[PDB]
RNA sequence: GGCCCAUUCGGGUCUUGUAAUUGGAAUGAGUACAAUGUAAAUACCUUAACGAGGAACAAUUGGAGGGCAAGUCUGGUGCCAG
């Protein structure tokens, strides 16, 4: 919930650690009918495989739980991803400042807290 | 003062040797001194590339005369030896010509490099 | 039952479909890029409008704002990965300077025509729809596939396609068989 | 600065041993 | 063009061209039929 | 010089080969303030090697 | 098309000093100031006149942007017999020789060039035409060659530079007559490739106007050239 | 003479299309001067 | 729809070279003159008043 | 509203008033008197053409839609089949 | 350049199988055996890597991701094989089962290098690569730069500029045909024409702290990597 | 000599394929007044209408008609002289603007015209490829700009 | 000869038309041998053979104009008009 997508790419450029890119053709969902797979949805699928390898059996999707996990996840694509990078997070409105803000109890509240920080 | 003038700096040569490479892949590249002259004679050359260490240099100083008559940019790289691989070809090249094609896949960085070459001139 | 779902349209009909300037605008865009219908032009205009509206909203904000800086740089990073914006236009005003023709130029059928693999835009579309084009290793039959730069160079003919090294198609082998017979 | 505060905020949101690691060790020993 | 083909006056050069003569003989016959 | 045979199947190859080198010598002569014969002397020598092989 | 035996009829153009050769094709031609030779390998007409053999040169509109303007149909061409012309950006005698032909022996042509390499051939051309005065000097500094140019009626500038308007103005202020001619050739890509051609031409016609040049005309040079025009203007000092 | 006849052939076709357009701009013009003076 | 519109666009291309001149690669080979002829008394010129 | 709020109204074909007209495809030949079923009020309706006039007969169901000035109604639909389908030889009227 | 990968018996050099690349541009440019394994990895000019199981004489999988030709290839005991893309100026490390790649870029510029100093040649291409370690590898560039890499960092951890020196300046008697001595000297343009030696070879002994570089300077240079694997010396 | 002005090369028929962002917009005298009336002040009111950066231009004439208006129309003058508003100088004797405004778009097919005077609107409607922008209702409206 | 513009008269412009003949390639729907899949099975993925010139392997909808008879009707100032 706290994570804001646009922020973590700055970590990526500023991490200085590689990113483990996949193959050009291995990313397209289905012959191009579904656009290039977004970065997040590649992070979800590997959880399935990393989940699938240990359990020793695949996970089937219930007919109900099916009906709210592919279309909009491939229609947010058709609305929002054009080429495997999302154009949707921006039309959305969010208060990222709370995620940036040092809202925790360990926050500058008096002149002495910030002075101790500067030490 | 020098006959080989202007000479691209270390950086500018790299972008030029780049656009040279994809051109060889896309059949937009005519290389060698006489082909440069022919592409110049027909006026299909958007800009030419020549080498400053040609042995002797004098065998490619016709091309500056041809281009400046017609307003085509030209620029020099330190090495004819380096200009070879960018052409994708097993021998040194002292002069090569990228041709005019508004229908080419690689237009954008050509006009980017072609933007810089006139600034150098 | 269980919760319903959010889905939306990828396009919007123009404010006035009937001004002549518009009509011949779709005419030449279609003809040069070889589209099927005006539906694709309304599609592409729709996202271009969304992108420019976001860019304008980010312009309205004062310099150095967390909002403007974060989201504007994210617009531009993604717009440069798609290849639409060059590396030297890393600014949001130049996002506001964008046009539909650049997106259409990023459509795969343009690249298949453009690299020399096809001799007409319609031939490029036929080749794509006919399982002859591979971006890297993977076969695409959607002309509306937009191409990245790293993906731009990896456009080749399919290993399975007859022109890319596979056996001749049905017509060629049929002709050879009747010639032998 | 703004990036660091987010990381510090994230770390706030997020004797020593891991239950999964103990399981993985049995899995590895079986392996 | 060759020296032999050259003529002092334009019309003679048009006389040497066989295609123009063949082209036109057809047309003059066609028009006279209508007339 | 193909109207007076100035440079003149195997014979034609030499005529073109000499034509290529004659073009270079003009470039050196034209774009040198004080042209020398050092390059001309050698550029004749390869033609002599060219002639012997054919 | 225009082959050796083919015979043509020479008749005058609307502009003085310009001529048309009819036939199966129509050619723009100018009488040769130096008969018996071609300057850039152009094509030539020889006419028998009482008999003296007068000679006429073919003007290739693709090579010469001014000739493309004539093909474009310029209403007014200040370059005319008995008129002083200042040619800026004279790469060689490809066009200046034709301009030298139009002005005639009574006229002169002040050819200005910067790059030394094209200058050498231009000087070699200049000897063959006693009326051409070659100025191998930067046009950005008219004070450099004020020593060499007398008062001029018209200025032709084909310099392909971003700062052409400044070059045109300084030369116009120093050299051009009041009510004198201004005729420029503009390419959009050099001045500004970022924006379309039409906005560029609007910007250039604007810059001429602060400099007290009244612009009269503009011609895009299609089908002979993309993204060109020739703007014709009058210098209004008063 | 075949080309001059061609001009007269497309001449007649245009003016029929032309007389159609003016008729629309006549009838619609009368309508506006009824709606305008309806206020007055 | 694709074949129809292709003929429509190319037709429209045939239509514009009638109304105005368009570049076709420039000169190709030796200059063979003005094929359509030269009109002495005609100007196509867009005049600044 | 012409139909009192509905977009369509059925009626009863009483008599084809234009049968005796000499001129083929006259404006009159397409006029038919119709009884509105919901209130019984007689009205006049348009049939698309004299060819379609063959299809309409007396005591058949006819649906009327908004359109010899004053005849505001057109016959769009008859006896289980739309006229244009019958007129295009796409259907036969059920009896 | 025949677009074939043929295998011989070691004893008699007798051919036992031919494996076509099945690509017009699939000119094989480098071969590397997985250490103590029958796995072969082949880098081919069609921008792709071909991996074979020689015990079977069969093709297994193909790798995609490289921006230009794959000139060189190096592998160690595990299957993490490293590559260099020539004009790509990028080095790529591959997980064959997972099929992902780690992409490594140089990203140095003479502009900043000179200012920090206050002849540096921009890299035109990476030419060679050898795996010092399963977590470290070295590359050689066409500007004479030897760069040390680690999987942790994208950028080089340490680089050795102009390792093999600068090429001899062209003779003044050959630069131009002008008679006067000084005229030909101006054609040399001082030291602006001088270019560095190319790194034609670069081999590191596996799992060691030393490696060897090669060129036509006339000498093989032996380098030693620091114990901390953060730098190397001659 | 007969003169037949060439159709601009920026036109594929009646599409102007030259006007692209950023635009050039000429301001007419009435437009400043109506903008003040509907409180749609100049620069962003476009930015919402067009979603692109434009360059407002006021001619020597238009700056002059604004200034014949008098003390009742002072607000229009200060808005007219905003530094973001560049000026298009004029070299014709008359101070009449409506012939001034149209005549520039006759030459160069690179401008939009901002106007609410019905006197000046239809003149732009015959000439092809001249987008026509006006203030109506609560914000500006652009008629002949398909890129919108 | 094609076309553009023009209430008006006419003016502007050039490779255009076929309602002509002809050649070799590609492949999708269909016709379908299999394996897989699965409690079994359907389905999905993959995959042998065949499969196009009227490629008749024959999508629709709406609108705008024509023109033709030893044809029919009506009105008028021949041969007209509706």
């Amino acid at each position: 919930k706290s994570r804001m997508q646009a922020m973590e790419e700055y970590i990526r450029e500023s991490s200085d650690q590689p990113d483990w890119s996949a193959s050009i053709g291995a990313d397209i969902v289905n012959h191009g009918r579904g656009g290039i797979k977004s970065l997040r949805d590649t992070e979800k699928e590997r959880r399935v495989t990393s989940f699938e390898e240990d359990n020793f059996t695949r996970l089937n999707i219930t007919n109900k739980a099916e009906k709210r996990k592919q279309k909009q996840r491939e229609r947010n694509a058709r609305m929002n991803v054009i080429g495997g990078e999302d154009f949707g997070i921006f039309s959305s409105k969010r208060k990222l400042e709370d995620s940036t803000s040092r809202r925790g109890a360990k926050k500058t509240r008096s002149a002495w807290d910030r002075a101790q920080r500067r030490l | 003062n020098p006959k080989a003038f202007p000479l691209a700096d270390a950086a500018l040569t790299q972008q030029i040797l780049d656009v040279v490479q994809q051109a060889a892949n896309l059949r937009q590249l005519k290389k060698g001194a006489n082909e440069a002259t022919k592409t110049l004679n027909r006026g299909i050359s958007e800009f030419i590339i020549m080498a400053a260490d040609c042995e002797p240099i004098e065998i490619l100083l016709h091309l500056p005369l041809l281009c400046e008559d017609k307003n085509v940019p030209y620029v020099f790289v330190p090495s004819r030896v380096a200009l070879g691989r960018a052409c994708g070809v097993s021998r040194p090249v002292i002069a090569a010509s990228i041709t005019t094609n508004d229908a080419s896949a690689i237009k954008t960085q050509i006009y980017a490099v072609k933007d810089k070459i006139e600034t150098l001139l | 039952p269980r919760a319903p779902r959010t889905y939306s349209k990828t396009y919007s009909t123009p404010k006035r479909p009937y001004e002549s300037s518009r009509l011949d605008a779709e005419l030449k865009l279609a003809g040069e890029f070889g589209l099927k219908n005006k539906k694709e032009i309304y599609r592409i205009s729709f996202q271009l409008s969304k992108i420019r509206r976001a860019a304008r909203d980010l312009l309205t904000r004062d310099e150095k704002d967390p909002k403007r800086l974060f989201e504007g740089n994210a617009l531009i990073r993604r717009l440069v990965r798609v290849g639409v914006l060059s590396e030297d236009k890393k600014k949001l005003d130049y996002v506001l300077a964008l046009k539909v023709e650049d997106f259409l130029e990023r459509r795969l059928q343009t690249q298949v025509y453009k690299l020399g693999l096809a001799k007409s835009v319609h031939h490029a579309r036929v080749l794509i729809t006919q399982r002859h084009i591979a971006v890297g290793k993977q076969i695409v039959n959607i002309p509306s596939f937009m191409v990245r730069l790293d993906s731009e160079k990896h456009i080749d003919f399919a290993p399975t396609s007859p022109f890319g090294g596979a056996r001749p198609g049905r017509v060629a082998r049929r002709n050879a068989a009747r010639k032998a017979e | 600065r703004l990036a660091k505060q987010y990381l510090e905020n994230l770390k706030s949101e997020a004797n020593n041993f891991d239950a999964g690691d103990l399981d993985k060790d049995i899995i590895a020993s079986r392996l | 063009m060759n020296r032999k083909e050259r003529k002092s006056t334009i019309l003679e050069t048009l006389m040497g061209d066989e295609a123009s003569n063949k082209y036109f003989k057809r047309k003059y016959n066609e028009i006279q039929e209508k007339s | 010089g193909a109207e007076k045979a100035l440079f003149r199947k195997n014979k034609g190859r030499i005529s073109r080969y000499l034509a290529n080198k004659c073009s270079m010598a003009s470039r050196i002569d034209n774009y040198s303030e004080e042209p020398s014969n050092v390059f001309g002397s050698v550029l004749k020598k390869q033609v002599e090697q060219r002639l012997e092989f054919y | 098309g225009a082959r050796g035996g083919a015979k043509v009829v020479i008749e005058p153009h609307r502009h003085a000093g310009v001529y048309i050769a009819r036939g199966k094709e129509d050619l723009l031609v100018t009488k040769n100031m130096a008969p018996g030779e071609s300057v850039y390998g152009e094509k030539r007409i020889s006419v028998e006149e009482p008999p003296t053999k007068v000679e006429y040169r073919v003007w290739n509109p693709f090579r010469s942007k001014l000739a493309a303007g004539i093909m474009g149909g310029l209403d007014e061409l200040f370059i005319a017999p008995g008129k002083k012309v200042l040619y800026l950006g004279a790469a060689s005698g490809t066009s200046v020789s034709h301009v030298s032909d139009v002005v005639g022996p009574e006229g002169v042509v002040y050819a200005v060039e910067f790059s030394h390499r094209p200058g050498r051939e231009l000087i070699s051309m200049a000897k063959k035409r006693p009326n051409i005065i070659p100025i191998i000097e930067d046009a950005r500094h008219p004070q450099k060659y004020r020593m060499l140019i007398g008062m001029v009626d018209c200025v032709f500038a084909d310099v392909a530079q971003p700062d052409q308007a400044r070059i045109i103005a300084l030369n116009s202020h120093m050299f051009l007559k009041d009510q004198g001619g201004v005729v420029i050739s503009i390419k959009a890509n050099c001045i500004d490739s970022t924006v379309d051609a039409e906005t560029v031409f609007a910007r250039e016609v604007q810059k001429l106007r602060e400099e007290r040049i009244k612009p009269l005309e503009q011609l895009t040079l299609e089908p002979y050239e993309r993204d060109h025009c020739i703007v014709v203007g009058r210098y209004m000092r008063s | 003479s075949k080309r001059k006849e061609q001009k007269a052939s497309q001449r007649k076709e245009r003016l029929k299309k032309l007389a159609k357009m003016e008729e629309e701009k006549s009838q619609r013009d009368k309508e506006k001067k009824k709606e305008y003076f309806a206020q007055n | 729809s694709r074949v129809k519109k292709r003929k429509k666009y190319q037709k429209a291309q045939k239509k514009l070279k009638s109304v105005r001149a368009v570049y076709s690669g420039g000169q190709s080979g030796v200059y063979e003159g003005e094929k359509t002829g030269i009109k002495k008394g005609l100007t196509r010129s867009v005049k600044f008043k | 509203s012409p139909f009192g709020g509905s977009s369509h109204a059925k009626g009863i074909v009483l008599e084809k008033l234009g049968i005796e007209s000499k001129q083929p495809n006259s404006a009159i030949r397409k006029c038919v008197r119709v009884q509105l079923i919901k209130n019984g009020k007689k009205v006049t309706a348009f049939v698309p053409n004299d060819g379609c006039l063959n299809f309409v007969d007396e005591n058949d169901e006819v649906l009327l839609a908004g359109f010899i000035p004053g005849v505001r109604f057109k016959v769009v639909k008859v006896s289980g089949v739309s006229l244009l389908a019958l007129w295009k030889e796409k259907k036969e009227k059920p009896r | 350049r025949d677009r074939k990968l043929i295998v011989w018996s070691t004893e008699s050099l007798s051919p036992v199988k031919v494996i076509p690349t099945k690509d017009r541009r699939g000119e094989v440019l480098s071969l590397a055996f997985r250490k103590n394994s029958d796995q072969l990895y082949a880098s081919c000019a069609d921008f792709k890597i071909r991996t074979y199981s020689i015990n079977q004489f069969s093709q297994l999988e193909i790798l995609y991701g490289h921006h230009d030709i794959v000139e060189d290839i190096s592998a160690l005991a595990m299957e993490r094989c490293v590559t260099v893309g020539a004009r790509d100026r990028t080095a790529m490390l591959w997980k064959i089962p997972d099929e992902t790649r780690l992409t490594f870029r140089g990203g140095d510029e003479p502009q900043k290098l000179l200012r920090r100093w206050m002849l540096f040649f921009c890299e035109g291409s990476i030419d060679v690569v050898s795996m010092v370690d399963d977590f470290h590898f070295i590359t050689g560039s066409d500007n004479g730069n030897i760069c040390l890499w680690s999987l942790a960092k994208k950028k080089p951890i340490f680089t050795e500029r102009i390792a093999h020196g600068i090429l001899p300046e062209p003779s003044f008697n050959d630069i131009s045909g002008e008679t006067d001595e000084e005229l030909r000297k101006r054609q040399l343009q001082g030291k602006k024409l001088l270019q560095p030696f190319w790194i034609t070879s670069l081999y590191a002994i596996p799992y060691s702290n030393v490696f060897i570089s090669g060129s036509w300077s006339g000498s093989l240079k032996v380098w030693k990597i620091s114990d901390n694997l953060r730098s190397f010396e001659l | 000599t007969r003169n037949i002005p060439q159709v601009s090369s920026a036109l594929f028929f009646q599409y102007n394929q030259a006007i692209k962002p950023p635009y050039q917009v000429l301001i007419d005298t009435n437009f400043i007044n109506f903008s003040i009336q509907k409180k749609v002040d100049i620069v962003r009111g476009m930015m919402d209408c067009l979603l692109a950066k434009c360059n407002p231009l006021i001619t020597d004439c238009v700056m002059a008609e604004l200034e014949k208006l008098g003390p009742k129309y002072r607000i229009a003058l200060k808005l007219a002289r905003d530094p973001r508003i560049k000026r298009l100088s004029c070299s014709h004797k008359g101070t009449y603007a409506d012939d001034c405004l149209v005549h520039r778009v006759l030459q160069h097919k690179c401008y939009i015209v901002a106007t609410n005077d019905a006197g000046l609107k239809q003149r732009i409607r015959k000439i092809p490829g001249i987008p026509l922008m006006s203030v109506g209702g609560h914000a500006y409206v652009i008629e002949k700009l398909p890129d919108v």
